[PDB]
């Protein structure tokens, strides 16, 4: 009778009726990513249209009721996720406006074409560019390649990006936020139990502290890549000086996975690979899915449901049907849950067989909770479960035991060493750069750094933090962020950050109670039925608790540290520290390419 | 050795929904009950207040046939004793009970492309149901202090929701069939007994 007991039966009208539109618009996005034709795409915007107005007339409906007078705890989250619409609650004229913008923003990233100097082709950025930046070793040619970029994409995307930061500040204003960037920090807010609570400014103040345990890490790691660029390149790098942007191996530097070949340790030891022993005994596309089965099967994890082994895409098919092959892991609803991945006989596809379904395995953890909390934690929960089982795959532990490789392999650190390099690029690689761009974007949305003064500061945090610099001067005229899939779009950068150190949390608490002693390098978690137990009761949470107690749950800490981190790259702390004690370890801003 | 067609309700073409269920009377009639157990459908069985064997050496004078479709995981609903949107809104059994439920997986036969919408169940009611009540009136539900002179709409929800059965859903949405068996004893001379 009163406003909680009504409200209490309008989500039950909303439950019951949410899942059976959100099966038709997954099946039918479902059905475009398996079978490319024009009907079908036609069935999605339908299908769409109707979950998308169903969506507005529900959410509208549900501000009418009043937050105080809601008591219970479960019930105050559910109502406040819906309650939340943000650009609706402007005029259209504006919103018009913004979604032109955003729009267009894709248009000049999608149609990239930067001018050759030689008539027979213009290059556009898929995937003549990419290849330039990663099969390339003459300094003058990647050079003009990564200016053509900004060249051509910054001139035109900085005079539309004065109005997006503006536009977007309004939509804020309305929901009193401070700003933009509150929004995007506003996902990892809980503000309720005194213990667990967070805030949105907390967020702050701690990517930064976490992040300074990580420079010891990433200096030392930042000088060896010096040494080895110096062989190729003798007079273009200063002892003591920043490498060039163009030079991290990608348009960005976002990761520096494409300097293994030149920088590796050990050129003479062979890395590990089992694909030319995968052709022996005729491994078939349906085996590694079955075999990555027995590793959730063996942590006593459920088994795989009945609709998972057909009318799933397993292979390429041999029918001619146009599809897109990224790999994805979908959870349509309603007990269906299906993947859809380009097998072949690879180590790769090997490693990512398991990463995919640890996807699925999370997807059917938390089907007992509601619709509205079938959810990670938060954004950085959901990758981050998959990524540790990619890790155990690939210890020599795991494959001993399948006979993949000699059942009398020999151990050797050169060749561990070999292997650590090559993932301190990527996983390390990325920390600095995801920090650096997230804190410009906060500082803009608050308005510290002036229009005017946009690409000055860009590049000084990169001098300072990142260690690189621009090749060629920069003015304001030019607009790099704009250059970046998540920057041009509506997207947060700040999930790859933190997914990163939770990934390294989980993975150091599950080896503990898998009673492995010694170095967290090979610690496998297969035929430990202990540590299953430990995940499961994190998976099965959902959305319905707060991150911190979920953390807390696997954990037993309320808070997001870098130690388990630095301890997994111990080992190659020690050797990499002999080795650049010969040269300066750090950089100098004040050096300057062009001067 | 007259024997009632046990088989008209177990392979009825039709069954029927959930908030309009169906009642059969069974009476003077001998109960074979080996073709249930030998039947290569049925997977479920349970029995609450007789032994599953000697059924037929202890036999009463009416027997009561049941029968709806529900889903999957809505089958354990189906228990004296139980709590639940069954139970409490469309079919409550009652907390003393002598009978039988029987209840196998029919994904074959009741689901198709494009959903099923001719099953459907109660959803809102004011009060729970007394064991063996069937409510077939549709009256729109108030939730709010305020009528809305029986048109649906703010704070007024429709009673009955609809089940999409379609062939890719999981197994625990799956139509399953059920049917349960209500012996019942009152002062007649044994009609049904058996073979
Ligand atoms: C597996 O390798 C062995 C060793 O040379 C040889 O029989 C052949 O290359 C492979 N066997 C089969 C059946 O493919
Ligand atoms: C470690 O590697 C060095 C050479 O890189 C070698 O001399 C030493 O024996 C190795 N030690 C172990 C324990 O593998
Ligand atoms: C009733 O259904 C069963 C299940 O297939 C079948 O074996 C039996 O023949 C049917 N009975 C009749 C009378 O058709
Ligand atoms: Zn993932």
């Amino acid at each position: 009778s009163t406003t909680e007991e009504q409200a209490k039966t309008f989500l039950e009208k909303f439950n019951h009726e949410a899942e059976d539109l959100s099966y038709q618009s997954s099946l039918a996005s479902w059905n475009y990513n398996t079978n490319i034709t024009d009907e079908n795409v036609q069935k999605m915007n339908e299908a769409r249209a109707k979950w998308s107005a169903f969506y507005e007339e529900q959410s509208r409906m549900a501000k009418t009721y009043s937050l105080e007078e809601i008591q219970n705890l479960t019930l105050k989250r559910q109502l406040k996720a819906l309650q939340q619409s943000g650009t609706s609650v402007l005029s259209a004229e504006k919103s018009k406006r913004l979604n032109t913008i955003l729009n267009t923003m894709s248009t000049i990233y999608s149609t990239g074409k930067v001018l050759d100097p030689n008539t027979q082709e213009c290059l556009a950025l898929e995937p003549g560019l990419d290849d330039i930046m990663e099969n390339s070793r003459d300094y003058n040619r990647r050079l003009w390649a990564w200016e053509g970029w900004r060249a051509e994409v910054g001139k035109q995307l900085r005079p539309l990006y004065e109005e997006y930061v503006v536009l977007e500040n309004e939509m804020a204003r309305a929901n009193n936020y401070e700003d933009y960037g509150d929004y995007w920090r506003g996902d990892y807010e809980v503000t309720e139990a005194g213990d667990y609570d967070y805030s949105r400014d907390q967020l702050m103040k701690d990517v930064e502290n976490t992040f300074a345990e990580i420079k010891p890490l990433y200096e030392q790691l930042h000088a060896y890549v010096r040494a080895k660029l110096m062989d190729t390149y003798p007079s273009y790098i200063s002892p003591t000086g920043c490498l060039p942007a163009h030079l991290l191996g990608d348009m960005w530097g976002r990761f520096w996975t494409n300097l293994y070949s030149l920088t590796v340790p050990f050129k003479h030891k062979p890395s590990i690979d089992v694909t030319e022993k995968m052709k022996n005994q005729s491994w078939d596309a349906e085996r590694i899915f079955k075999e990555a089965e027995k590793f959730f099967v063996s942590i006593s994890l459920p088994h795989m449901t009945q609709g998972f082994w057909d009318n799933s895409m397993l292979t390429e098919p041999g029918d001619g049907r146009k599809v897109v092959c990224h790999p994805t892991a979908w959870d349509l609803g309603k007990g269906d849950f299906r993947i859809k991945m380009c097998t072949k006989v690879t180590m790769d596809d090997f490693l990512t067989a398991h990463h995919e379904m640890g996807h699925i395995q999370y997807d059917m953890a938390y089907a007992a909770q509601p619709y509205l909390l079938r959810d990670g934690a938060n954004e950085g929960f959901h990758e981050a479960v998959g990524e540790i089982m990619s890790l155990s795959a690939a210890t020599p532990h795991y494959l001993k035991a399948l006979g993949l490789l000699e059942p009398d392999f020999y151990e050797d650190n050169e060749t561990e060493i070999n292997f650590l390099l090559k993932q301190a690029l990527t996983i390390v690689g990325t920390l600095p750069f995801t920090y650096m761009l997230e804190k410009w974007r906060w500082m803009v949305f608050k308005g510290e750094i002036p229009k005017e003064q946009w690409m000055e500061k860009w590049w000084e945090m990169k001098r300072e933090i990142v260690g690189v610099v621009e090749p060629l001067p920069h003015d304001e005229t030019y607009c790099d962020p704009a250059c970046l899939f998540h920057v041009a779009e509506d997207y947060s950068f700040i999930r790859y950050y933190t997914r990163t150190i939770y990934q390294f949390q989980f993975h150091e608490a599950l080896c503990k109670t898998a009673n492995h002693e010694g170095a967290l390098f090979k610690c496998d978690i297969s035929n430990s039925t202990e540590a299953g137990q430990r995940l499961l009761q994190m998976l099965s949470l959902g959305k319905s608790e707060p991150w911190t107690l979920a953390l807390e749950s696997i954990v037993g800490i309320k808070t997001m540290d870098v130690k388990p981190l630095l301890n997994y790259f111990e080992p190659l702390f020690t050797w990499l520290k002999e080795q650049n004690r010969n040269s300066f370890v750090g950089w100098s801003t004040e050096w300057t390419p062009y001067s | 050795t007259n024997l009632c067609p046990f088989g008209e309700v177990f392979n009825a073409t039709r069954f029927a929904s959930v908030y309009a269920w169906n009642r059969k009377r069974i009476s003077n009639c001998v109960a074979d009950y080996s073709v249930l157990y030998n039947s290569a459908s049925f997977s479920t069985f349970k029995c609450y207040g007789v032994s599953p064997t000697k059924l037929n050496d202890l036999c009463f004078t009416n027997v009561y046939a049941d029968s709806f479709v529900i889903r999957g995981d809505e089958v354990r609903q189906i228990a004296p004793g139980q709590t639940g949107k069954i139970a409490d809104y469309n079919y409550k059994l009652p907390d003393d009970f002598t009978g039988c439920v029987i209840a196998w997986n029919s994904n074959n036969l009741d689901s198709k492309v494009g959903g099923n919408y001719n099953y459907l169940y109660r959803l809102f009611r004011k009060s729970n149901l007394k064991p063996f009540e069937r409510d077939i009136s549709t009256e729109i539900y108030q939730a709010g202090s305020t009528p809305c002179n029986g048109v649906e709409g703010f704070n007024c929800y429709f009673p009955l929701q609809s089940y999409g059965f379609q062939p890719t859903n999981g197994v625990g949405y799956q139509p399953y069939r059920v049917v349960v068996l209500s012996f019942e004893l009152l002062h007649a001379p044994a009609t049904v007994c058996g073979p």
